[PDB]
C-alpha cells in the first residue's frame, strides 16, 4: 500500500561529509566514524567527525570523572564481586553528606565526602558542556538558542542539586547518584512537601511536558505528511515559502482555526519545551524554602 | 476570512460520508460530515456535564465532577446521578475524539497530504480509551476509571498510584517517562536547531541544513538529519504514549503487587541470588 | 507569600509570551482576505508584527516578512455558491491548471543551493561518489502507475547531496523524454515501482523540468503537486 516515510526505501551515500568551515577551527575535528547502514534506514547513516578542543576535553574528563567516582563506589558497595555488582546494580547509591555537615566540606569520603567529588565532577562536565553548546554556534555565525534552552535543563539540574541544598543550609537535601534512590529520593520529596501535585508550577510543568509531546506529536505527523512536497527543507520553506508549508498550515486552520508558519512552529516548540525545567525548577526552588507544605499553601491560595 | 493563500486549496471532494451534504466551512473552520458528528457528541457530552453539575450543586470550574459508577455496580449501567452520566459523558468524548480524527482524515485527503497526524492522535485516543475503558473492563469495572473533574482526575492518579506502592518502580512506567524526557529534550533541540540557523548572528545569511548537520556533528558526533529528526519527534512522542497505556493496561490485571517487588526476579536469579554482600545480601 | 507572587508573575509572562508567539507566526498568509481576495474586515485581536528581514545566501537577496501578499499565477477555480464558505470548482482540469490537492505556490524559479552555493539537489549520474548503498536499487525499474499499466522505467535517481538522500526517481516515458517523481510518492518493490498517486496515461503531464541537471524550486513545487493531486483527480482510473 502507500508508502509512509517513516523508514527510507533507498539509502545513498558520497563522500563523507566534514561539514562546513565558517570559523571553525579544523585542526580541532576528528575524522569522520564509520557509517551506519542500520542508522541510515531512519536517519543519516554518516558518524562523525566530532569537534574536541580543550574544553571538551575538560568536559569529557570531568563527566567521566564522575561516572567512575560513581562506579568505584558501587564496586565498594558490591564488596568488588562482579555477580553482586550486576544483581545489585539498581539498588547501590552514593549519597550526600547527612544534615549535621550542613554545607561543610566536612564529612568522611564514605559518608559523604565521595558524594561532593562525583559532584564536584558534574558541575564542572555539565557547564564546560553548555560553553561548548554557545561556542560550536558561535563559531559557524549561528545563533544561541541551543544554549539558551540548555540553560533551562541546567536550571533545574543546579536547583535540585546545588542552589535548593545551599538555600536550605544542608547537602543532605541534594540527590543521590543511584538508579532506584533517585526514584525514592523523587518520591520522598513530594510526600515531605505535601504533595508536588498541588503545586501550581508542578502542574504547568506537567502541561508543558505533555504538550512537548503533542506538540511533537504533531509538528513530526505534520512535515512527514508534506514531506511529498519537499517539508522538511525547512529553512528554505521559511526563505520561500512552498506548497508544503501551506498545505500543513491549512491542515491545522481547517482542524483547529488557526495555524503556524515554517518559522514559527519552531519557536511554538523551543519555548513547549524549555518552559517544562523553566516551571519545574522554580516548583521545586520553592519547595521547603519558602512552602513547607504544598496542599496548605493552595488551601490559602497564598 | 482565508489565508492570502488559501483559495486554491479550497475544492470539491476529500469526504468520506455525504459527498458534497456537509463539504464547506465556517470560517477557518472545516465541516465535513465528521465535523457534524463532533459538534453533535461534544454539545451533547458538554450539556451533560452542566446537567451533573446541577445534580452535584455547584458551577466552579475547579469543584465540577462527573465519577463513573461505583465499584458495586461492575460493568452494569447505572442510574444517572450515580455514574450513569459519566458513562454516556464518555461514550459521548469517544464519539467526539474519534469523530475529530476522522474530519482530520477528510482534511487530509482534500489537501492531498499523508494521513500521519490523524494516525498519531489516535494514540491519544488509545491512551485515554485504556484508562475509561480497557482497563476498566478487564478489571471488572466502571468504578476503576478516572473521573472528569480537574482536581479530582489528580486524586484518582495519586489513589492509583499508590495502591502499587512507589508507582516509580512500574517498568513500563519507566520506559514511557524515559520517552517524554526524551522528546521533549529532542523538542528543544530541533526547535533551537532550525532557529540557531534562520536567526544566525546580526548582519550574517541564513545558515543552511549543512550548518546544522554540522552543529551537531561538532557537538555530538552525530545528526540524525531534517528527516530523522521528524521521524525521531514522532517516533517518541508515540512511543511515549504507547508505553502509558502499556504501563496502565498491565496493572491491576496482571500485576496488582508492589511494583518494587516485581524487581526481585532479577535480584533472585538462581546464579547469584545467594551471594553475601551487596544490598540484597 | 513569595510564591503566590511568582505563580502571577508567570501567567503574565505567559500571557505575553503567547501574545509574541502568536504574532511571530502571521509573518505569512496575513491578513486575511475575502474569497475574492481583497482585505477581510475582520482580521482578530492579534496585530502583524513589525517586519524583520532574512538575508539569503549566495546573493539570492532578502526576504522581508510580513510584506505584501500575492499568488503571482493565475487561479483556475470559480464560486459554486452566493455566500462565503463553499467550495471553489476548477474551471478547467485541476491538475493541468495546479489548483486543489494539485496546487504549487510560485517559489524562486532557481535550485535550492548547499551551503558551497553547488545544487543541493543533482541526478546520481552526476553527483560524483554518490551510489546506492542499501535497499533495492530502483534504476531500471519498470514504473507502473494505478491503472496498473507501465508508465515507464527508472533511469536515475535524483540525490540531496548535502544530505545523502533520495529526493526523486527520474522516470523515461515511451517518447524517450523522462519526468521527476518525488520519492515519497513511489513504492520501490522487487520486481517494479508502483506509483498509487498517478494512472500511466497521466505521466506525460507531470510537469517537465527546462535543464536535464537541475530542478528549480518552482519546478519542484508543480512537480509534487501534481502527483499528489493525482490522488484525488486520477481516482476515476484507480483501481482493485
Ligand atoms: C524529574 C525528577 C527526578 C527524576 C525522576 C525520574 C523518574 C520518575 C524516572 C527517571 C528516569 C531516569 N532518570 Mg531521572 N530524575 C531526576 C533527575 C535525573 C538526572 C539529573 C538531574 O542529572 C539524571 C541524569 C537522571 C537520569 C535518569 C535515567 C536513569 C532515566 C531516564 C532519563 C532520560 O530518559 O532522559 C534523557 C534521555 C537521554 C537519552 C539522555 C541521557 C541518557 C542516559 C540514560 C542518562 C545517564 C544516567 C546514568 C549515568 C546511566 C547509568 C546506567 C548504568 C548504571 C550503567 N534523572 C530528578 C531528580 N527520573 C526513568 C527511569 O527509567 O529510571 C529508572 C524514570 O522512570
Ligand atoms: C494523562 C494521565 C492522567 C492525567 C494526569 C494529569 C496530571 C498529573 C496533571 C494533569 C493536568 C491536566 N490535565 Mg490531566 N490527566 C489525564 C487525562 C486528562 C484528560 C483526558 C481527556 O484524558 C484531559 C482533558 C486532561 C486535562 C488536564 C488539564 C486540566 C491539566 C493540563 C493538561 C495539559 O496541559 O496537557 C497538554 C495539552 C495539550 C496537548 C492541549 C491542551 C488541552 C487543554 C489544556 C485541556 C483543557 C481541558 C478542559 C479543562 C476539559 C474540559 C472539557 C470541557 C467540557 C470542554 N487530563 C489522565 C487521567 N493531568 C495538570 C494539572 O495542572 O491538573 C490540575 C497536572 O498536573
Ligand atoms: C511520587 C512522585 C511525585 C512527583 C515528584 C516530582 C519531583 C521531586 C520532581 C518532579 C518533576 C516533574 N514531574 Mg512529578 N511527581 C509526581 C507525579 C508526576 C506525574 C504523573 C503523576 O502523571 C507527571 C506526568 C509528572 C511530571 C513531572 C515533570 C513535568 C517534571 C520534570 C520535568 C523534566 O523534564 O525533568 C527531567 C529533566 C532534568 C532532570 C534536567 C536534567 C539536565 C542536566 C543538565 C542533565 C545532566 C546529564 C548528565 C550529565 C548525564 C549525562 C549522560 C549522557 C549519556 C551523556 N510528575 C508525584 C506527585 N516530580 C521535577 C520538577 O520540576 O518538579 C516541579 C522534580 O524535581
Ligand atoms: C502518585 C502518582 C504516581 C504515578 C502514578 C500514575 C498513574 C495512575 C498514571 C500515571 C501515568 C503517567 N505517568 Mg506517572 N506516576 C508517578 C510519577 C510520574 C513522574 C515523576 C517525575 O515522578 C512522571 C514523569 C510520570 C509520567 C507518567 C506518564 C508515563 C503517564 C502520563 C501521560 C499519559 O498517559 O498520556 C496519555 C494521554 C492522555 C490520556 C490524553 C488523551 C487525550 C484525549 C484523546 C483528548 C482530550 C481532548 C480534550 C477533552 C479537548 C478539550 C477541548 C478544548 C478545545 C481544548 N509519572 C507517581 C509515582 N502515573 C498515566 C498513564 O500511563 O496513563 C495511561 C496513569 O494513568
Ligand atoms: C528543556 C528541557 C529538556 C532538556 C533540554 C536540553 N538538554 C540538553 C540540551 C538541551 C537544549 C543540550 O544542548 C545538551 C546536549 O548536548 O544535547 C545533545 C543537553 C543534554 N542533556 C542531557 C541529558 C538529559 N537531559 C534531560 C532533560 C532535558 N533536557 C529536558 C526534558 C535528562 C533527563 C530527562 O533526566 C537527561 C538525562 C545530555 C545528553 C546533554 C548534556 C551533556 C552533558 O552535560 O555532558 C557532561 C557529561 C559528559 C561530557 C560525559 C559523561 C560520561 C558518560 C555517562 C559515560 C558513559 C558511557 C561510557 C562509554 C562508559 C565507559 C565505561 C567502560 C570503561 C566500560
Ligand atoms: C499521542 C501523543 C500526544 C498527543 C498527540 C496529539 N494530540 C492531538 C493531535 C495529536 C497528533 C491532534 O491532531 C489533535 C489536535 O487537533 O490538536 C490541536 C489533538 C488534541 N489533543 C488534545 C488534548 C490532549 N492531548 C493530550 C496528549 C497527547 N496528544 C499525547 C501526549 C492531553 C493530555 C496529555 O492530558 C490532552 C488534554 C486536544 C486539544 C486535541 C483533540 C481535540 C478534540 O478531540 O476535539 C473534539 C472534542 C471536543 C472539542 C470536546 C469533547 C468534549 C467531551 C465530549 C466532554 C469532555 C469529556 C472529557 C473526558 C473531560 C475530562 C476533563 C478532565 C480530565 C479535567
Ligand atoms: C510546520 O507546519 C505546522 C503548522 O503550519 C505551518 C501548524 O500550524 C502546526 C500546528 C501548531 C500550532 C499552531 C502551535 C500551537 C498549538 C499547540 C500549542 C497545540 C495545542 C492547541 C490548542 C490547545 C488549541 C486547541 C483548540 C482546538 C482543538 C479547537 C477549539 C475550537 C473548536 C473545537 C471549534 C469547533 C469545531 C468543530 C466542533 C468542528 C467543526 C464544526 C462546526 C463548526 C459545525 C504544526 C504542528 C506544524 O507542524
Ligand atoms: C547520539 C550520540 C552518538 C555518538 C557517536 C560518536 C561518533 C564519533 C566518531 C569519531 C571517530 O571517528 O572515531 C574516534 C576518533 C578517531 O580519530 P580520527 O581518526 O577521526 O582523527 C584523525 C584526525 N586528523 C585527520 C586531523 C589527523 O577520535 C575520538 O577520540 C573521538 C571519540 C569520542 C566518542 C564520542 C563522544 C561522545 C559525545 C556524546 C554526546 C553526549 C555527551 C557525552
Ligand atoms: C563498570 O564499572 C566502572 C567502574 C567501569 C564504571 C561503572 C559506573 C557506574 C555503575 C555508574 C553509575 C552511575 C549512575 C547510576 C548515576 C545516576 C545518576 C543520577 C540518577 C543522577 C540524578 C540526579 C542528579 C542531580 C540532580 C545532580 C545535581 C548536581 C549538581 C547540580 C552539582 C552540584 C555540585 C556540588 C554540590 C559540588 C559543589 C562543590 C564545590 C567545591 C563548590
Ligand atoms: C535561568 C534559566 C533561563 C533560561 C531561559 C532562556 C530561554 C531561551 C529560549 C530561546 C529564546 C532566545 N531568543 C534569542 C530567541 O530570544
Ligand atoms: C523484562 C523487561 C525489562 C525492561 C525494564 C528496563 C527498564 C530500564 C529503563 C531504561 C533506562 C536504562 N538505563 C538504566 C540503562 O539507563
Ligand atoms: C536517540 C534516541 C535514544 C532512544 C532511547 C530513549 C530511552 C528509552 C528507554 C529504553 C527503550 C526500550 N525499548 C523501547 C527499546 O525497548
Ligand atoms: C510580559 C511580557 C513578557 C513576554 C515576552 C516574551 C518574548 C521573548 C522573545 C524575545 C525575542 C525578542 N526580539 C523580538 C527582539 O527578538
Ligand atoms: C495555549 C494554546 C494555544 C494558544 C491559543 C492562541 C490562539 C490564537 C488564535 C488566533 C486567531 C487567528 N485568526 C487568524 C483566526 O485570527
Ligand atoms: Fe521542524
Ligand atoms: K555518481
Amino acid at each position: 500500500a502507500e508508502y509512509q516515510n517513516i523508514f527510507s526505501q533507498v539509502q545513498v551515500r558520497g563522500p563523507a561529509d566534514l561539514g562546513m568551515t565558517e570559523d571553525v577551527n579544523l585542526a580541532n575535528r576528528s575524522g569522520v566514524g564509520p557509517f551506519s547502514t542500520l542508522l541510515g534506514w531512519f536517519g543519516n547513516a554518516q558518524l562523525g567527525p566530532i569537534y574536541l578542543g580543550s574544553l571538551g576535553v575538560l568536559s569529557l574528563f570531568s563527566g567521566l570523572m564522575w561516572f567512575f567516582t560513581i562506579g568505584i563506589w558501587f564496586w565498594y558497595q558490591a564488596g568488588w564481586n562482579p555477580a553482586v555488582f550486576l544483581r545489585d546494580l539498581f539498588f547501590f547509591s552514593l549519597e550526600p553528606p547527612a544534615p549535621e555537615y550542613g554545607l561543610s566540606f566536612a564529612a568522611p569520603l564514605k559518608e559523604g565526602g565521595l558524594w561532593l567529588i562525583a559532584s564536584f565532577f558534574m558541575f564542572v562536565a555539565v557547564w564546560s558542556w553548555w560553553g561548548r553548546t554557545y561556542l560550536r554556534a558561535q563559531a559557524l555565525g549561528m545563533g544561541k538558542h541551543t544554549a539558551w534552552a540548555f540553560l533551562s535543563a541546567i536550571w533545574l539540574w543546579m536547583v535540585l542539586g546545588f542552589i535548593r541544598p545551599i538555600l536550605m543550609g544542608s547537602w543532605s537535601e541534594a540527590v543521590p547518584y543511584g538508579i532506584f534512590s533517585h526514584l525514592d529520593w523523587t518520591n520522598n520529596f513530594s510526600l515531605v512537601h505535601g504533595n508536588l501535585f498541588y503545586n501550581p508550577f508542578h502542574g504547568l510543568s506537567i502541561a508543558f511536558l505533555y504538550g512537548s509531546a503533542g506538540l511533537f506529536a504533531m509538528h513530526g505527523a505534520t512535515i512527514l505528511a508534506v514531506s511529498r512536497f519537499g517539508g522538511e527543507r525547512e529553512l528554505e520553506q521559511i526563505a520561500d515559502r512552498g506548497t508544503a508549508a501551506e498545505r500543513a498550515a491549512l491542515f491545522w486552520r481547517w482542524t483547529m482555526g488557526f495555524n503556524a508558519t515554517m518559522e514559527g512552529i519552531h519557536r511554538w516548540a523551543i519555548w513547549m519545551a524549555v518552559l517544562v525545567t523553566l516551571t519545574g525548577g522554580i516548583g521545586i526552588l520553592l519547595s521547603g524554602t519558602v512552602v513547607d507544605n504544598w496542599y496548605v499553601w493552595g488551601q490559602n491560595h497564598g | 476570512a482565508l489565508l492570502s493563500f488559501e483559495r486554491k486549496y479550497r475544492v470539491p471532494g476529500g469526504t468520506l460520508v455525504g459527498g458534497n451534504l456537509f463539504d464547506f466551512w465556517v470560517g477557518p473552520f472545516y465541516v465535513g460530515f465528521f465535523g457534524v458528528a463532533t459538534f453533535f457528541f461534544a454539545a451533547l457530552g458538554i450539556i451533560l456535564i452542566a446537567w451533573s453539575a446541577v445534580l452535584q450543586g455547584t458551577w466552579n470550574p475547579q469543584l465540577i465532577s462527573v465519577y463513573p459508577p461505583a465499584l458495586e455496580y461492575g460493568l452494569g449501567g447505572a442510574p444517572l446521578a450515580k455514574g450513569g452520566l459519566w458513562q454516556i459523558i464518555t461514550i459521548c468524548a469517544t464519539g467526539a475524539f474519534v469523530s475529530w480524527a476522522l474530519r482530520e482524515v477528510e482534511i487530509c485527503r482534500k489537501l492531498g497530504i499523508g494521513y500521519h497526524i490523524p494516525f498519531a492522535f489516535a494514540f491519544a485516543i488509545l491512551a485515554y480509551l485504556t484508562l475509561v475503558l480497557f482497563r476498566p473492563v478487564m478489571m471488572g469495572a466502571w468504578g476503576y476509571a478516572f473521573p472528569y473533574g480537574i482536581w479530582t482526575h489528580l486524586d484518582w492518579v495519586s489513589n492509583t498510584g499508590y495502591t502499587y506502592g512507589n508507582f516509580h518502580y512500574n517498568p513500563a512506567h519507566m520506559i514511557a517517562i524515559s520517552f517524554f524526557f526524551t522528546n521533549a529534550l529532542a523538542l528543544a533541540l530541533h526547535g533551537a536547531l532550525v532557529l540557531s540557523a534562520a536567526n544566525p548572528e546580526k548582519g550574517k545569511e541564513m545558515r543552511t541544513p549543512d550548518h546544522e548537520d554540522t552543529f551537531f556533528r561538532d557537538l555530538v558526533g552525530y545528526s540524525i538529519g531534517t528527516l530523522g529528526i521528524h521521524r525521531l519527534g514522532l517516533l517518541l512522542s508515540l512511543s511515549a504514549v504507547f508505553f502509558s497505556a502499556l504501563c496502565m493496561i498491565i496493572t491491576g490485571t496482571i500485576w496488582f503487587d508492589q511494583w518494587v517487588d516485581w524487581w526481585q526476579w532479577w535480584v533472585k536469579l538462581p546464579w547469584w541470588a545467594n551471594i553475601p554482600g551487596g544490598i540484597n545480601g | 507569600d513569595l510564591a503566590s507572587l511568582a505563580i502571577y508573575s508567570f501567567w503574565i509572562f505567559l500571557a505575553g509570551l503567547i501574545y509574541y508567539l502568536q504574532t511571530e507566526n502571521m509573518r505569512e498568509g496575513y491578513p486575511l482576505e475575502n474569497e475574492d481576495g481583497t482585505p477581510a474586515a475582520n482580521q482578530g485581536p492579534f496585530p502583524l508584527p513589525k517586519p524583520k528581514t532574512f538575508i539569503l545566501p549566495h546573493g539570492r537577496g532578502t526576504l522581508t516578512v510580513p510584506g505584501p501578499e500575492s499568488e503571482d499565477r493565475p487561479i483556475a477555480l470559480a464560486r459554486t455558491a452566493v455566500s462565503e464558505g463553499f467550495p471553489h470548482a476548477p474551471t478547467g482540469d485541476p491538475m493541468k491548471d495546479g489548483v486543489g490537492p494539485a496546487s504549487w505556490v510560485a517559489r524562486r524559479d532557481l535550485p535550492e543551493l548547499d551551503g558551497h552555493g553547488h545544487n543541493k539537489i543533482k541526478p546520481m549520474k552526476a553527483a560524483a561518489g554518490f551510489h546506492v548503498s542499501a535497499g533495492k536499487n530502483p534504476i531500471g525499474l519498470p514504473v507502473r502507475g494505478c491503472d496498473l499499466e507501465i508508465a515507464g522505467k527508472v533511469v536515475d535517481i535524483w540525490v540531496d547531496i548535502p544530505e545523502q538522500m533520495a529526493r526523486f526517481l527520474e522516470v523515461e516515458l515511451k517518447d524517450g523524454s523522462t519526468r521527476l517523481l518525488p520519492m515519497q510518492m513511489v513504492k520501490v518493490q522487487s520486481n517494479r515501482v508502483h506509483v498509487n498517486a498517478l494512472s500511466s496515461d497521466l505521466f506525460a503531464g507531470i510537469p517537465t523540468i527546462k535543464s536535464p541537471t537541475e530542478v528549480t524550486l518552482l519546478e519542484e513545487d508543480k512537480i509534487c503537486g501534481y502527483v499528489a493531486g493525482g490522488l484525488m483527480y486520477a481516482a476515476p482510473k484507480r483501481k482493485s
